[PDB]
């Protein structure tokens, strides 16, 4: 509910206490990024120094929201999240727009702004802080506590969520067309109009929020243009399956027919509809790898149909929505990321594919934060809810390197799985 | 009337309260001592007579064998500060020495007293509360509750800097050009005057931290430099150690091993070279810290070399905040490997190792990662930034390497430093299946309960063979079976497995491993000019992989 200039008392868990989350060293760059930052925050009132009868402390880095000239401080409340929940008693009670999967354009605006209006209960600020470090220990570490609803706290949007429709509203009103729903920091304004004008929606939108004070920064480059292009315009429909293919020819070894048979194999996990034997007599004797064997004529059927039974999907359109939605990431070829999102092993709600390549995108890391950040905003917009990583990278470097191409504003979980090398065959 | 400084909030967990722990009597000797002492204090503030109202007690037990012409006074708060909330942490990083600014001044004031100086809330002294020993059965007994941060309760650590640095505030204000960190204790005046204005400066303070109500030993001089501090050794252009006390013991209990290793993977720091992969297996197998742990052949060989390399002490230097980072490495032997950060050639300003406990099969290259990446994450803390890499590896060997390779990886850019040993590659497995290559079949089984088991193969050349194996495993085999191939193979051939698991450790191509048989095989597939490697569903019966089953022992010929 909406509670004007007043508090509105926030709470904790059955037997839960205040995050201890240790802080992870910064370079000295981000450091004073967010000395900056965080000094201003305090001028303007939004957050305030720390004396030790607080031993709360959640993370936080800095980034670039954008590569600008502009850094960006980017709070980790994760686990300060996890032991808060009180809020699904919600006005409302619509599951997520099974649509917004659907719509031609995606237009993803972030209100994070909003949010450093409402004042938080000052009963609550303790469990907010959070610890600017310092280099090499010299000195204790800054410490501030919020003193506003927080962005990325997971209760911010809930406390200020009255005010939000009371501001959609008359937009949702007359454009009703139009899908809005709203996922922790941002909205995720969706429609089918052509391009030119779904833009100018979002951007009447835009100056609408503005016009009542919530402001967006989220600008794309220009005022008012024409010419097309990728940006943060998530186009739910276009974006499609990277099926399991088997190869075609007219020069098929052993190996070659070898190959085939281990991953058509393996593909009988997935859909047990599929045959082989035939496929496997071929083979019959001990030849060459290299031998050259004519691809029969009752065998050429089989991976000929089974090239058919693999494009149709199996059991498993069925997301619970109180189960973890996990992804994973094989890093193929070159250039090229695979990935797949299951609930449960072998029965993928959905199977895609990243790639790049090498300009200023020149190494794994950024292509693999990419591939990330990339799954995740998907997940959002089909489940409205972000999956649980499994990367193929020794959580050293991850941790070293995550943050330095990382532009979204919220924080998968990730854990760092060690190996696959035979998965690896396109998945 | 007067305390200072302001008082830190404090309470205790919710629904908690605090110790009681009553009264343990000893006679009437060393409560006069005590007696002194507690109204020597009793002055205004330190502490206070405790009305009949007093609750709690955590007691006070006089131990002046610590202390000489003084008899000390040490309480023990361990019911109090179980009750006590807690607080923001008091840092224990020791500010690496490494990651220090070059200083012509430094200065050091005690101040552990000061924590007796600072006000307690109000309202958390009435659990700090401790009871002297009077003379009678009757009701009246000495009550005296503290008006200070009381030296060993919970957060006097805590409240004590944050009032400390809440006092420095203004002297640190007016003086923008003065240094002024804290350890605990250790008051770190630093700064860039002759000795004789820096003690101009350091008086005004210790009159600042005087007129803030503290402590100083003395209106004496001050400093002792080098210091003493956290195991370093602190003289300006120079920062090492020296307490080395290494065993030439007869025996040597896991006790007096981990003090061994813990010392060396000190001096580790700053000393060129220590090695101690060997020494560390030694934990293996034992719990009790006073026990038999046989050393062994090569153990006595690391002891041996850095026995050596600490006979001439070692010198750090400090950090040019203007000056680029620096780091080579080279591979000290096999598996480990040794490191060290510049700013100028030879000026050092620390060292360090690195093995691979992680795994059980790598090669040069991944560990030349995991070692560029343990430094990094070194570097950031030390000094805020990532050095430049120099190190023994061209480009070719490792972006031929982190592409095929199918873990992400990102090396802030290095620079090929022609210093031998190389790190290179000793084998690449053709990735393409060989012609004319003969091509062998193999396969390994054991029945998962027993010691001996058997490995063997079927070619397209027509040949077959079976070999039998004493005391294996299942898996174990399959890798004999690879093995067995490879063994009477010509320089160029292809192999087919069905263990998933044989795939994975050689095409991982491996090149150091303490698996005896792995590192067979890592070696023939260096004789080997090509080697194809490939797998197949397990009985599934593929042409040729159908041979080797049967051929191998099918639960029993029976
Ligand atoms: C002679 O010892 C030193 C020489 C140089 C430095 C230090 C000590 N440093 C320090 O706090 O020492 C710690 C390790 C206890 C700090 C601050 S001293 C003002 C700095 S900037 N460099
Ligand atoms: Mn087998």
């Amino acid at each position: 509910p909406i509670s004007p200039i007043e508090t509105v008392p926030v709470k904790l868990k059955p037997g839960m206490d205040g995050p201890k989350v240790k802080q992870w060293p910064l370079t000295e760059e981000k450091i004073k990024a967010l000395v900056e930052i965080c000094t201003e925050m305090e001028k303007e009132g939004k957050i305030s120094k720390i004396g030790p009868e607080n031993p709360y402390n959640t993370p936080v880095f800095a980034i670039k929201k954008k590569d600008s000239t502009k850094w960006r401080k980017l709070v980790d409340f994760r686990e300060l999240n996890k032991r808060t929940q009180d809020f699904w008693e919600v006005q409302l009670g619509i599951p997520h727009p099974a649509g917004l999967k659907k719509n031609k354009s995606v237009t993803v605006l972030d209100v994070g702004d909003a949010y450093f209006s409402v004042p938080l209960d000052e009963d609550f600020r303790k469990y907010t802080a959070f610890t600017i470090p310092s280099i090499n220990n010299e000195t204790p570490g800054i410490r501030y506590q919020y003193n506003v609803l927080p962005q990325g706290w997971k209760g911010s949007p809930a406390i200020f969520q009255s005010s939000m429709t009371k501001i959609l509203e008359p937009f949702k009103k007359q454009n009703p067309d139009i899908v809005i729903c709203q996922y922790m920091d941002d909205l995720y304004v969706g429609s089918d109009l052509e391009i030119g004008q779904h833009r100018t929606k979002i951007e009447e939108l835009r100056q609408h929020l503005l016009r009542w004070g919530l402001t967006t920064p989220d600008k794309k480059h220009q005022k008012e243009p024409p010419f097309l292009w990728m940006g943060y315009e998530l186009h739910p429909d276009k974006w499609t399956v990277q099926p399991i293919v088997l190869p075609e020819k007219d020069s098929w070894t052993v190996n070659d027919i070898q190959k085939l048979v281990g991953k058509l194999n393996w593909a009988s996990q997935i859909y047990p509809g599929i045959k082989v034997r035939q496929l496997s007599k071929l083979l019959r004797g001990t030849k060459a790898l290299t031998e050259v064997i004519p691809l029969t004529e009752e065998a050429e059927l089989e991976l000929a149909e089974n090239r058919e039974i693999l494009k149709e999907p199996v059991h498993g359109v069925y997301y619970d929505p109180s189960k973890d939605l996990i992804a994973e990431i094989q890093k193929q070829g070159q250039g090229q990321w695979t990935y797949q999102i299951y609930q449960e092993p072998f029965k993928n709600l959905k199977t895609g594919k990243y790639a790049r390549m090498r300009g200023a995108h020149t190494n794994d890391v950024k292509q693999l934060t990419e591939a990330v950040q990339k799954i995740t905003t998907e997940s959002i917009v089909i489940w409205g809810k972000t999956p649980k990583f499994k990367l193929p990278i020794q959580k050293e470097t991850w941790e070293t390197w995550w943050t330095e191409y990382w532009q979204a504003t919220w924080i998968p979980e990730w854990e760092f799985v060690n190996t696959p090398p035979l998965v690896k065959l396109w998945y | 009337p007067i305390s200072p400084i302001e008082t830190v909030p404090v309470k205790l967990k919710p629904g908690m309260d605090g110790p009681k722990v009553k009264q343990w009597p000893l006679t009437e000797e060393k409560i006069k001592a005590l007696v002194e002492i507690c109204t020597e204090m009793e002055k205004e503030g330190k502490i206070s007579k405790i009305g009949p109202e007093n609750p709690y007690n955590t007691p006070v037990f006089a131990i002046k064998k610590k202390d000489s012409t003084k008899w000390r006074k040490l309480v023990d708060f361990r019911e109090l500060n179980k009750r006590t909330q807690d607080f923001w942490e008091v840092q224990l990083g020791i500010p690496h020495p490494a990651g220090l600014k070059k200083n012509k001044s430094v200065t050091v004031l005690d101040v552990g007293d000061a924590y007796f100086s600072v006000p307690l809330d109000e309202d958390f002294r009435k659990y700090t509360a401790f009871t002297i020993p009077s003379i009678n059965n009757e009701t009246p007994g000495i009550r005296y509750q503290y008006n200070v941060l009381p030296q060993g309760w919970k957060g006097s650590p805590a409240i004590f800097q944050s009032s400390m640095t809440k006092i420095l505030e203004p002297f640190k204000k007016q003086n923008p050009d003065i240094v002024i960190c804290q350890y605990m204790d250790d008051l770190y005046v630093g700064s860039d005057l002759e000795i004789g204005q820096h003690r101009t400066k350091i008086e005004e303070l210790r009159q600042h931290l005087l007129r803030w109500g503290l402590t100083t030993p003395d209106k004496k001089h001050q400093k002792e430099p080098p210091f003493l501090w956290m195991g370093y050794e602190l003289h300006p252009d120079k920062w090492t150690v020296q307490p080395i006390v290494l065993p030439e013991k007869d025996s040597w209990t896991v006790n007096d091993i981990q003090k061994l290793v813990g010392k060396l993977n000190w001096a580790s720091q700053i000393y060129p070279g220590i090695k101690v992969r060997q020494l560390s297996k030694l934990l293996r197998g034992t719990k009790a810290l006073t026990e038999v742990i046989p050393l062994t052949e090569e153990a006595e060989l690391e002891l041996a070399e850095n026995r050596e390399i600490l006979k001439e002490p070692v010198h750090g230097v400090y950090y040019d905040p203007s000056k680029d980072l620096i780091a080579e490495i080279q591979k000290q032997g096999q598996g480990q490997w040794t490191y060290q950060i510049y700013q100028e050639p030879f000026k050092n300003l620390k060292t360090g190792k690195y093995a691979r406990m992680r795994g059980a099969h790598t090669n040069d290259v991944k560990q030349l990662t995991e070692a560029v990446q343990k430094i990094t994450t070194e570097s950031i803390v030390i000094w805020g930034k990532t050095p430049k890499f120099k190190l023994p590896i061209q480009k070719e060997t490792w972006e031929t390497w982190w592409t095929e390779y199918w873990q992400a990886t990102w090396i802030p850019e290095w620079e090929f430093v022609n210093t031998p040993p190389l790190v290179k590659l000793w084998y690449q497995l053709e990735k393409e299946p060989i012609v004319g290559a003969e091509t062998f079949y193999v396969d390994g089984a054991a029945n998962r309960e027993t010691k001996l088991g058997k490995a063997g193969y079927v070619t397209n050349k027509g040949r077959q063979k079976v070999v039998p194996l004493t005391n294996t495993t299942n898996q174990k085999t399959e890798l004999q079976a690879i093995y067995l191939a490879l063994q009477d193979s010509g320089l160029e051939v292809n192999i087919v497995t069905d263990s998933q698991y044989a795939l994975g450790i050689i095409q991982a191509q491996p090149d150091k491993s303490e698996s005896e048989l792995v590192n067979q095989i890592i070696e023939q597939l260096i004789k080997k000019e090509k080697v194809y490697l490939a797998w197949v569903p397990a009985h599934k019966g593929i042409g040729g992989n159908e041979q080797v089953d049967k051929l191998v022992s099918a639960g029993i010929r029976k």
